[PDB]
DNA sequence: CCCCCCCCCCACCCCCCCCCCCCCCCCCCCCCC
DNA sequence: GGGGGGGGGGGGGGGGGGGGGTTTTTGGGGGGGGGG
């Protein structure tokens, strides 16, 4: 932070910030009488990107189905927005206490109203309390690039050579279909269809604005005796950006959007 | 060597920025005086390639409109004295402050005593080259000029806000000089300058001045936010000329300053020194306007003897055949003339159309095209439309804690079209909400103590499949489809769309479809200019008039032209209606009613509208009769359709 | 009024556009009439800021970035012209603007000082004006690795080429000006946060002392950057060959440069005396000792558990404390009942020179990188091996004259310069037999002793405590050297008669007054006293006659007040204090004078687990001292119950009972 | 099996505090014994 | 040469002023259950 005094144009700068919005206590000018009358210089001061994200205990890690415990994680700078709602993530960073900044005294804010700690001169009669939060310096998830260059130029040269040895093969088309749903026997036509669904058509926009669908819609009619759901389990396990749902369990709203 | 109050610099010195920061450079008074001369020179001597000063013409127009706003194109500043464009991007709060004074000086030069009409001018920057999504805003954008897109989610009322405010100290000599009010913070008076001490203060009564104010919540557009992620938003503040340039639910593109301020509430609840943020708007965009030459182009093409047919062929050009649907859509999209008989009886001008027919016959695609082409449009498929979501609804206002109205689709599309795809899939309680807005052209809510009537001037175009999923030409209409007579009668053109196997017709259609697919393939003088030229080359293969021209032509014909009936073939329309009524006594047939008689007149007026003709000719009326009679005849079962078509031929094959 | 200020700033901004700028055809290009513009800016400095005592141009020139964005480009490109041409050889004109740029750099980098004589405007503008000099120092060192430094040496070489006979007064001035540029660039250092004291302090004090502008970090200003850029521009080579060529108009600035290098760096840092990681592990273990100590001073259960101890005293009365651990340890309970007091006795307070070893925090090291350490140590090694004796002889042959007009800054920098290099060469020679004590022989030539004695005696008589402290430091290193050359062997006998009588008395009276002054003042007094005592013992006019002048209570008060800082003192300093106590108490047997409760408390606080390192040699000495001290105190109390009360007070200067108190018959 | 109903959930005084002023206490310096 | 007295600075205390301090109805959507 950086501040210019009200009664003289002198500037305080590189003012470190506590959890409360922190302003200078003394004027650097030995002539000046000021304390605590300031204007923040927005241009000289430096901000950082900041984002709180709330996380809850993993569903498969709760011991006996009781409530999951929660925590507040602060992301900053380049690490913001790498999380997403419903994502399963691993963070690393600092476990920190965050005070009740209202209780600590704050410009323009009346204080808030567990037993805290008191006697600290900033508090006078008030008693300060703390939440835990996690100041995360790093994030990863643990749970369409449709141009050749932006895809290829991310690959390892080993992967490039595997791609070349695949396209070299004149009859790779059969090898692809036999690689679909390898745990289910037979039914070559269905496997061919699923291959030609993960490989979609080319979506088009006409001069009049009218769109043409690129996606391919497939139906697999089968008796409940048939190994039918294996195809859905396979493709939802395999294909990126996909979901499984049951016909009667899901309503019209639940299917499109509610 | 020089008078210090008039010391000034060269342009290369201005590129030679040597303050610590851009704002420190703009405010350095020798630099500031030079910047004033620089922007003034730009507004004077920048020209179109025709040699006309653009900003001469715009200033001329500004005064003719008595406007407070001067539209400046950023690219014109990037094209000449580009250092000023860089400064404008990096430091807009100072630079616009200078540029406003320059714009006022320029128009005062061009229009003496414009200070009496407006004391100030705002330069409204447009065509700023770089765009962000609301998800994409970051710290590095703070106090920069930004360009953002979103949907206006919530618009507050229009308020006066203080602009220049003097204050009274209750001690000493009371009056304090005028502070300029901003969009984020109250004026703080730490001490009174006249007695150099703290004190209480009040706004001064001798003089103060006000400007309009309005906040808008701008949110990520629903198709633009990635799926699963939540929509981000920001508060946009509109001042002076900009208030009520948008209304809730409209997608807009906003140019403004991304600013921030300390807010103890945000800090209090988050526990970090984290600031609230806004966009202070400097321009708002919703494409359907036109130039004087564009107006002349509409007048030119309107003279063509084939213009109705060229328009009709141009409706949904990438859909083969279905010229009856294209005619019905054209008539609906131009509309009739709404009338009011001495104020004692108001009559619908909108034409409602139903596309009833078999699967895979481009009905949904036609509706999506009309959503593309109409100047105000809304689209709502089947089960996705509730009764109150179509007309209007009442909500317990979350910030006012009282009941307020929310306009449905037929409010949003008022003076426009509403597009209900898969109309047969609606719940009947949802469907029957349509009735009042579809004929009386209003919505009369009376709920929760609210009692009022809204305007709903929509032409509704709907697409439906027959009962069981496919048509049956051995059944009359009322047995093909579950819709009742009061709703069928309101759709005053009916198009029945049958998918029949027919060898050469399917040959031609399939040829057209595969041609369309290669003609729509993505891979199929600067490069951008060449590509737009190639797009025009592709388009003229199937559209007899340009689609971009067609949209503005439709909007022009709608807003300027109001064809009168005259020289009316009253006996012909009377005999047509009388025969249609008599032959409609067949119990299942399309239920001919007086609103169909008025529909003939609406359709004739729409055809005269297509010609930009303020009088309805006999050709317009004859085409209208042909459409309505063919629409009636086409709906009949095969057992009687030949006999009926032969009987009605005297009215229509005379044309 | 401020209208004059905005007129001024407008003029300086226009001049900033007149100097020059980049050319897109990127290269910097001079402006038209560039020499006239530079001359006019130099004129502005003299015309306004000097003659009216303002510094307003010095502020405006920083606002419009003339130094960073014109003058350094001009000098660096001119250096590139000359250096590229030198391999291949209208330079006769561009040389003039290069010289005038260096003049302007010496002006804008001129060391600012504020005093009572400085104007109101100057003392107002001082704090922010310093910040721009720090930006200048950063830019000068960093820009193209500091190629402007190579421009400066080229401007100097262009008079060093013409002979000692040839160089005119203007050429001599130009060389001196280049030395002032190097001195200034070394000398810029962050300013002090000068608070106004009219209005009382709030419930929180000053938020931070940091004065650096936001584009500067202290690493940009650190000696590592100076040494790196000077090595990469061969500034060290220039200085070494310049002092090699000393055969004296420029001698004062050259001395001053060596002072400004040395003034804040400790000699032992240049000598060792996975290794960094191993030492980090050692540091972590050392603080882990403090962890296992504070743990015993911490509650085993939460703070609200709150069991109440009651201390019944030896009398029929009771005190109460909440210390959960204190329930089982009356030591904790007693010192907590003491710390509980809201009362504190009120305590008392207590410029034209820079910070240095004279006034830094006692442990304040400079953290060299290894390459910068090598470059610096080899440079000062070669300086000692070439330039020391001649430069010291030159400046002392001056300074024997004009002592009356020797300004205080000049005095302190001279004494510190002498002391630092004498101490360094002693240390390097104690490390390497290859390094020779006689390579600093000029220190011992009697003219030097006479001058340093005159400076110390005059400063003491004049009550100039700053120069007094510096002369005391210089005396310490002089006596250190003298003891070494006493072992290495006539001059030792000579000075050992010259420091008789008045010099004994003066040196005895420094640690009488020293207790009133800063920790470093006291430290230098103690160091001098130990050096004096070991010198006089090495000699051993009478030994008892001299040491009796030291063994008196004001000296003991200085020693105790110095020793109060024991947590922050170094182990060798505690050793020195306890060796003094060893002599005074055990050997000289004036043991009555140390039976006083201030020492008793101090002994317990450092022998407590919260005190010294368990394995420290100084802890061993304090323990060894304390056993004997307690035995002697026990004996004296058994022989005198009056001394149970006498322990509380200064001993009785009424000799008729004072002798009995002192010895007890 | 489909449609309609109906059910559910949701929106003026007193204390703390801060500033200002006055007096007292403690240190330092100068004079006297 | 040391002790007392006088004078100046600095700190602390006291006083005065100021500001802060949930059920009930209505409407809408979605889900679940029952009857033809
Ligand atoms: N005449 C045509 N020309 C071009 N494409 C056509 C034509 N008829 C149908 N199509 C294509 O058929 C597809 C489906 O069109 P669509 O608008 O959904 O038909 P629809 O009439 O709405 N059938 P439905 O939704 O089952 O009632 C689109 O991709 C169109 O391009
Ligand atoms: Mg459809
Ligand atoms: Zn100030
Ligand atoms: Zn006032």
């Amino acid at each position: 932070a950086s501040f210019t005094c009200d009664m003289c144009r002198a500037i305080v700068d590189n003012v470190e910030q506590s959890f409360k919005y922190t302003e200078p206590t003394f004027c650097p000018n030995p002539s000046c009488e000021n304390r605590a009358f300031w204007t923040l210089n927005v241009t000289r001061s430096r901000f950082l990107d900041w984002q709180k994200v709330r996380i809850q205990e993993n569903a498969n890690e709760i011991p006996t189905g009781s409530m999951p415990r929660t925590l507040d994680v602060i992301l900053r700078g380049d690490s913001v927005e790498r999380a997403k709602p419903g994502d399963r993530c691993k963070f690393t960073g600092v476990e920190i206490v965050v005070p009740d900044v209202t209780q600590l005294g704050l410009p323009g804010v009346k204080p808030s109203s567990n037993s805290g700690v008191t006697g600290l001169r900033s508090l006078g009669v008030r008693d300060l309390t703390y939440k835990i939060s996690f100041l995360a310096c790093h994030v990863i998830s643990i749970g369409n690039e449709r141009d050749q260059e932006v895809f290829l130029n991310s690959l390892s040269s080993d992967e490039i050579n595997e791609l070349k040895e695949m396209v070299k093969d004149e009859h790779i088309y059969d090898k692809l279909v036999r690689s679909i749903a390898p745990a289910v026997f037979g039914h070559e036509a269905v496997k061919k269809g699923i291959l030609l669904q993960m490989l979609g058509g080319v979506h088009k926009s006409t001069v009049e604005g009218i769109k043409l669908r690129g996606d391919i819609n497939i139906c697999v009619v089968g008796d409940p005796s048939t190994s039918k759901s294996q195809f859905l389990k396979y493709v939802v396990g395999f294909a990126p950006r996909s979901v499984y749902t049951s016909g009667k369990a899901s309503s019209a709203a639940g299917l499109t959007a509610a | 060597d020089i008078d210090p109050l008039r010391e000034e610099l060269t342009l290369e010195s201005l590129s030679n920025v040597k303050a610590n920061s851009y704002s420190e450079w703009i405010t350095q008074p020798n630099v500031s005086r030079t910047i004033a001369r620089e922007l003034k020179s730009f507004l004077l001597e920048y020209t179109d390639e025709t040699g006309r000063s653009v900003y001469g013409a715009r200033i001329r127009t500004l005064g003719e409109m008595n406007s407070e706003s001067l539209e400046v194109n950023y690219r014109h500043l990037a094209e000449s004295k580009a250092i000023l464009a860089l400064f404008l991007a990096k430091c807009p709060e100072e630079m616009l402050k200078i540029f406003d004074l320059v714009a006022m000086e320029a128009t005062e030069l061009h229009y003496p005593d414009y200070a009496r009409i407006h004391s100030e001018i705002h330069v409204r920057i447009s065509d700023f080259p770089t765009i962000y999504s609301l998800r994409e805003l970051r710290e590095s954008n703070l106090s920069s000029l930004v360009r953002v897109t979103g949907v206006v989610t919530r618009r507050t009322g229009v308020f006066p806000q203080l602009k220049y405010v003097k204050f009274n100290c209750l001690k000493c000599g009371s009056i304090l000089g005028p502070f300029f009010q901003d969009s984020n913070e109250e004026i703080r008076i730490s001490f009174c300058t006249n007695c150099k001490s703290k004190g209480p203060f009040r706004v001064n009564g001798e003089k103060t001045v006000y400007r309009n104010y309005q906040r808008v919540t701008l949110q990520e557009a629903p198709g633009t936010v990635p799926p699963g992620r939540l929509p981000r938003h920001r508060e946009v503040i509109l001042l002076a000329d900009l208030v009520d340039v948008s209304k809730p639910g409209e997608e807009v593109e906003v140019t403004g300053i991304y600013k921030n301020n300390y807010d103890g509430n945000l800090n209090a609840k988050n526990g970090f020194p984290v600031f609230a943020t806004i966009i202070e708007a400097n321009s708002i965009k919703r494409v359907f306007s036109w130039t004087e030459e564009e107006e002349r182009e509409f007048r030119k093409i309107s003279r063509d003897r084939g213009i109705i047919d060229k328009i009709i062929s141009s409706m949904a050009p990438s859909i083969y055949g279905h010229r009856d649907i294209k005619t019905a859509v054209a008539c609906s999209l131009f509309g009739g003339v709404p009338k009011n008989v001495n104020g004692k009886h108001s009559i619908r001008g909108d034409i409602n159309v139903l596309l009833l027919g078999d699967p895979g016959t481009a009905k949904s695609q036609i509706l999506k095209y009309v959503e593309k082409t109409a100047h105000r449009a809304v689209f709502a498929t089947g089960q996705g439309a509730s009764a109150v979501g179509l007309t209007a609804s009442v909500r317990k206002d979350p910030i006012t804690k009282e009941w307020t109205l929310e306009g449905g689709a037929l409010v949003l599309a008022d003076k426009g079209v509403c597009l209900i795809d898969e109309f047969d899939k609606m719940n009947d309680q949802d469907r029957t909400s349509i009735h009042e807005a579809m004929e009386q052209q209003s919505i009369s809510i009376s709920k929760a103590g609210i009692v009022t009537t809204l305007q709903a001037r929509c032409s509704i175009i709907a697409a439906a499949n027959p009962n069981g999923g496919r048509y049956n030409s051995t059944l009359p209409l009322a047995q093909n489809v579950s819709l009742t007579e009061p709703i069928l009668s309101r759709f005053d053109i009916l198009c029945v769309v049958r998918d029949l196997v027919d060898e050469e017709a399917d040959e031609r259609l399939a040829t057209f479809v595969v041609d369309s697919h290669v003609r729509s393939h993505p891979e199929n003088l600067n490069a951008r200019q060449r590509r737009l030229q190639r797009q025009r080359k592709k388009e003229e293969e199937i559209s007899p008039i340009p689609q971009e021209l067609l949209m503005k032509y439709i909007h022009y014909a709608r807003t300027k032209i109001y064809p009168k009936l005259h020289q009316m073939d009253m006996d012909k329309v009377s005999r047509v209606y009388a025969d249609l009524r008599r032959e409609s006594i067949s119990t299942g047939s399309f239920p001919i009613t007086v609103r169909h008689l008025e529909s003939i007149l609406r359709i004739a007026e729409s055809f005269a509208k297509m010609r930009l003709s303020e009088f309805v000719s006999s050709y317009d009326l004859d085409r209208a009769i042909k459409v309505v009679v063919d629409s009636f005849v086409d709906a009949q079962k095969v057992s009687v359709r030949r006999q009926l078509r032969r009987s009605f031929a005297i009215y229509t094959l005379g044309h | 009024a401020d209208f004059s200020l905005t007129v001024l700033r407008a003029r300086i901004a226009l001049l900033a556009t007149a100097i020059g700028g980049p050319d897109y055809t990127p290269p910097y290009k001079l402006g038209d009439d560039c020499l006239a513009c530079l001359k006019d800016l130099k004129r502005w400095f003299k015309l306004v800021d000097d003659q009216q005592k303002r510094w307003d141009v010095a502020m405006a020139v920083a606002e419009y970035r003339i130094l960073t964005d014109d003058l350094l480009p001009i000098l660096i490109d001119w250096e590139n012209k000359c250096s590229l041409a030198a391999k291949l050889a209208n330079k006769a004109y561009y040389d003039k603007i290069a010289l005038n740029c260096l003049q302007l750099l010496v002006l804008m980098t001129w060391p600012l000082i504020v005093t009572e004589q400085s104007s109101s405007n100057q003392i107002t503008l001082y704090g922010e004006l310093k910040k721009h000099q720090l930006v200048y120092k950063k830019t000068i060192l960093s820009m193209e690795s500091g190629k402007v430094l190579r421009a400066a040496i080229r401007l100097a070489l262009d008079v060093i080429k013409i002979d000692r006979l040839s160089r005119t007064p203007r050429d001599n001035m130009v060389l001196k000006l280049v030395l002032n540029f190097f001195r200034n660039v070394i000398a810029i250092e962050p300013g002090e946060f000068t608070i106004n004291t009219k209005k009382s302090m709030p419930k929180k004090g000053i938020t931070s002392i940091d004065t650096l502008p936001p584009n500067v970090s202290m690493d940009d200003i650190s000696l590592n950057t100076v040494i790196s850029s000077f090595h990469k521009n061969k500034v060290f080579g220039f200085l070494l060959t310049l002092t090699s060529s000393l055969s004296d108009f420029i001698n004062i600035p050259l001395l001053e440069i060596m002072f400004y290098f040395t003034k804040d760096v400790n000699q032992e840092l240049l000598f060792p005396r996975t290794s960094a990681g191993f030492e980090l592990s050692k540091l972590l273990q050392k603080e882990h000792q403090m962890r296992k100590n504070v743990i015993k001073h911490t509650s085993a259960r939460h703070s609200r558990f709150g069991g109440l101890l009651s201390i019944q005293t030896p009398d029929k009365t009771r005190l109460t404390v909440s210390g959960s651990q204190a329930l089982v340890d009356e030591k904790i309970a007693l010192q907590k009942l003491d710390d509980s007091k809201k009362w504190n006795k009120r305590i008392i307070k207590k410029e034209g020179l820079p910070n240095s070893l004279l006034n830094s925090q006692t442990g304040k090291a400079i953290f060299f990188t290894e390459s910068n350490g090598k470059h610096f140590k080899e440079f000062i090694n070669n300086f000692i091996d070439s330039g020391f004796n001649i430069l010291l002889h030159s400046v002392t042959n001056y300074f024997t004259t004009e002592q009356d007009r020797m300004v205080t800054l000049e005095q302190v920098e001279y004494l510190l310069f002498f002391a630092w290099f004498v101490k360094y060469q002693l240390l390097r020679s104690k490390i390497d037999n290859s390094a020779d004590i006689k390579q600093v022989s000029e220190a011992l030539k009697e003219v030097t002793f006479i001058l340093v004695s005159s400076l110390l005696r005059s400063a003491y008589d004049l009550k100039n405590w700053t120069v007094t402290h510096a002369g005391m430091i210089a005396f310490n290193e002089l006596l250190n050297l003298v003891s070494r050359t006493k072992a290495a062997q006539d001059i030792e006998f000579i000075v050992s008669r010259l420091f008789s009588d008045e010099r004994i008395q003066l040196l005895s009276n420094l640690p009488k007054i020293g207790s009133k002054y800063s920790l470093q003042f006291m430290k230098s007094c103690i160091e001098l006293t130990h050096s004096v005592l070991k010198v006089l013992e090495q000699y051993s006019v009478n030994f008892q006659k001299v040491q009796a002048n030291y063994m008196t209570e004001p000296v003991i008060e200085t020693y105790i007040n110095f020793l109060e800082r024991f947590r922050e003192l170094e182990d060798d300093s505690i050793k020195k204090v306890f060796s003094f106590f060893h002599r005074v108490f055990v050997q000289a047997k004036e043991q009555a004078l140390l039976f006083r409760f201030d020492l008793i408390i101090l002994l317990r606080e450092m022998l407590s687990p919260d005190g010294l390192d368990r394995m420290s040699r100084s802890r061993k000495y304090v323990s060894q001292f304390s056993d004997y001290f307690l035995a002697r105190l026990k004996k004296r109390l058994k022989k005198s119950p009056a001394w149970f009360v006498g322990l509380l007070f200064p001993p009785l200067h009424n000799s008729e009972v004072g002798f009995y108190q002192r010895y007890g018959e």
